[PDB]
């Protein structure tokens, strides 16, 4: 079980600093390193910098090397990486990579990563999410949710509790101007079975505990 | 000197008195291994060797026969055999400078572990992948050495301690080294059993 | 710094063809140091060739790789299913270990016209102070697809956001949701709003509408 | 390992023969009396077998 398990989601306001944890499992951390790489939402990989984890020894890139310290603990086989003065370009998903070794050598590359922990940095505050109901115009039709306004990602959305699933459009959030997210859930049915089978949009937000189901009616 | 480059000195012909360093509560650490602590004066043995090193509290338990750790096997390895003693004692007050001293090293990586009382103080460059290293550090490219960087503020289990590992060795020759054996008084006109110098 | 460049931006393949990806270095790099890495939407990257010519643990054969220097090539013999996704190329010899700005790989597919359909903001949403008209764009291939907003003929701008899903695992499509967002004010002033879609399958611009209150 | 077999380590005199001493006085190596305290050079006389 070679393994490498990173933190949870992590909420900040701007101006304050995270500390993000990567612990390793399966192989011999002490001669092994840990690099850290971010990715900005639809974005490419940026690399942060590395850690040798006997040494401790440390090197960054030019854009993280005022706000970024990679630091390593042995005892408890934990890598962390303490980004100060966070800011909303700080927004992204953080991974943890490194090569398992054994008592006396290592992997020639970066082949165990971490699941990834995703930072969000903005002034805006926990908030659960209004659905409202996308009601199909009077031989197909299509209708849905519109889970809006809510902070912060993600919610997970599904239709008859999980039954239909064929034909179902859920699309990526988006970061609305006022701080909130706005996410579209849609889905396409035969135009007959409009009138004998009732609709329900399953919405869930965890970080605000919020469980919503919405019935779509034909108006 | 530093524990990778761990100092020897010879000691033949002269006599020593174990019972002023054992009496003094100055050394933290005074475990003798192949014979008693206590019973040390008498013992006689033709040389002695005496290993001299800085490490870190943490490592101190390191320093005895059939051990495991960096020290013990990439540092200063001690054999199973060993007939002598170990004595250590807390140097923060010396070997500790603010922001980290620079003159203590360790040796971190090694393909392969020490023999008993190996010396090795080379500084070629560990590879720890496939991948050749040709004298430049990198990704699976290490420098074997590492400093303690012992600070006054450091944990004591991190700041630094003085161990001087003493070795008594008898060989195909006359034993020199001989302890005190110290003397009583003598009475006269009375029938005793004495044990004069042979 | 070294830069990795990446091509082609989008590779556009049917499931059972060769793929060729490129990745160019600003200098010479060794070859023993350079990796690359295959990422999918929502997951972490992974390990897939490394030295350039080193096949990693559990990768299938099928992947292989070549080049030396400046210019490297990971060859896909035969494109599977499980195989779509974000590929890079990062070389880790010089500092910084700088990675390379990715490559979509997608199923091709014949081009197929989007359902248009829009909503009007429901009531409930109304009694709130704010109006979200929806536009779906639904199963439709290639990606790139424009929608304009028409409120009373008034051309819309600044206004509405997009949003676009991955590619379908079924049918290989894409779906858009378009949503114009208006106070109740704004929205009490105009009658008739419409979203007109351009895309490739449509042999002119298809405009969907809705009366305010019909 | 198993430590429930113990062997005295340090004594005041050698046992005569048959003698059997199984007393866990507190060994003074020292000059320091021990007053029945542990610390240095007062040591418990048994040990474990390792
Ligand atoms: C520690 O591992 C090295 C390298 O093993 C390789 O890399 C590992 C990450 C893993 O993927 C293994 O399956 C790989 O084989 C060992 O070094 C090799 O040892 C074998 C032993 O016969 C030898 O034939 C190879 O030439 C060695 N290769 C190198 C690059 O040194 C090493 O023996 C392992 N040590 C222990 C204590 O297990
Ligand atoms: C028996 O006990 C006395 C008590 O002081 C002690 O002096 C003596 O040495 C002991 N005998 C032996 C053989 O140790």
């Amino acid at each position: 079980q070679v393994q490498l398990v990173q933190s949870g989601p992590e909420v900040k306001k701007p101006g304050t600093s995270v500390k993000v944890s990567c612990k390793a499992s399966g192989f011999t951390f002490t001669t092994s390193a840990v690099q850290w790489v971010r990715q900005a939402r639809g974005q490419r990989l940026e690399w942060i910098g590395w850690i040798v984890v006997g040494s401790g020894n440390t090197n960054y890139a030019q854009k993280f090397q005022e706000r970024v310290t990679i630091t390593r603990d042995m005892s408890t086989t934990t890598a962390y990486m303490e980004l100060s003065s966070l800011r909303s370009e700080d927004t992204a998903v953080y991974f943890c990579a490194a090569p398992h070794c054994n008592s006396t050598s290592c992997y020639d590359a970066f082949d165990i990563w971490g699941q990834g922990t995703m930072v969000t940095v903005s002034s805006a505050s926990t908030k659960g999410p209004s659905v409202f109901p996308l009601a199909p115009s009077s031989g197909t039709a299509a209708l849905g949710c519109l889970v809006k306004d809510y902070f912060p990602e993600p919610v997970t959305v599904s239709w008859n509790s999980g039954a239909l699933t064929s034909g179902v459009h859920t699309f990526p959030a988006v970061l609305q101007s006022s701080g909130l997210y706005s996410l579209s859930s849609v889905v396409t049915v035969p135009s007959s079975s409009l009138g004998t089978q009732t609709y329900i949009c399953n919405v869930n937000h965890k970080p605000s505990n919020t469980k919503v189901d919405k019935k779509v009616e034909p108006k | 000197a530093s524990v990778y480059a761990w100092n020897r000195k010879r000691i033949s012909n002269c006599v020593a008195d174990y019972s002023v360093l054992y009496n003094s509560a100055s050394f933290s650490t005074f475990k003798c291994y192949g014979v008693s602590p206590t019973k040390l004066n008498d013992l006689c043995f033709t040389n002695v060797y005496a290993d001299s090193f800085v490490i870190r509290g943490d490592e101190v338990r390191q320093i005895a026969p059939g051990q495991t750790g960096k020290i013990a096997d990439y540092n200063y390895k001690l054999p199973d055999d060993f007939t002598g003693c170990v004595i250590a004692w807390n140097s923060n007050n010396l070997d500790s400078k603010v922001g980290g001293n620079y003159n203590y090293l360790y040796r971190l990586f090694r393909k392969s572990n020490l023999k008993p009382f190996e010396r090795d103080i080379s500084t070629e460059i560990y590879q720890a992948g496939s991948t050749p290293c040709n004298g430049v550090e990198g990704f699976n490219c290490y420098f074997p050495l590492q400093s303690y960087g012992f600070q006054p503020t450091n944990g004591v289990g991190y700041q630094p301690y003085r161990v001087v590992v003493l070795s008594f060795e008898l060989l195909h020759a006359p034993a020199t080294v001989c302890g005190p054996k110290k003397s009583t008084n003598l009475v006269k006109n009375k029938c005793v059993n004495f044990n004069f110098n042979g | 710094d070294i830069q990795m460049t990446q091509s082609p931006g989008t590779l556009s393949l049917s499931p059972g063809e060769r793929a060729t990806l490129s990745c160019r270095a600003s200098q010479s790099v060794s070859s023993s140091y350079l990796a690359w890495y295959q990422q999918k939407p929502g997951q972490a990257p992974r390990l897939l060739i490394y030295g350039a010519s080193s096949r990693a643990t559990g990768i299938p054969d099928r992947f292989s790789g070549s080049g030396s220097g400046t210019d490297f090539t990971l060859t896909i013999s035969r494109l599977e299913p499980e195989d779509f996704g974000v590929y890079y190329c990062q070389q880790y010899g010089s500092s910084p270990w700088t990675f390379g700005q990715g490559t979509k790989v997608e199923i091709k597919r014949t081009v197929a016209a989007p359902s248009v359909f829009i909503f009007p903001p429901s009531d409930e949403q109304l009694k709130s102070g704010t109006a979200s008209v929806v536009c779906l764009l639904n199963n439709f291939y290639p990606r790139e697809a424009k929608v304009q907003w028409k409120v009373d003929n008034a051309l819309q701008s600044g206004n509405s956001q997009e949003s676009v899903t991955e590619q379908d695992s079924k049918d290989s499509t894409y779906s858009l949701s378009s949503t114009l967002t208006l106070s109740k004010a704004d929205y009490e002033k105009h009658k008739v709003y419409a979203c007109e879609v351009t895309h490739q399958g449509l042999s002119s611009p298809v405009t969907k509408s809705f009366n305010r209150g019909e």
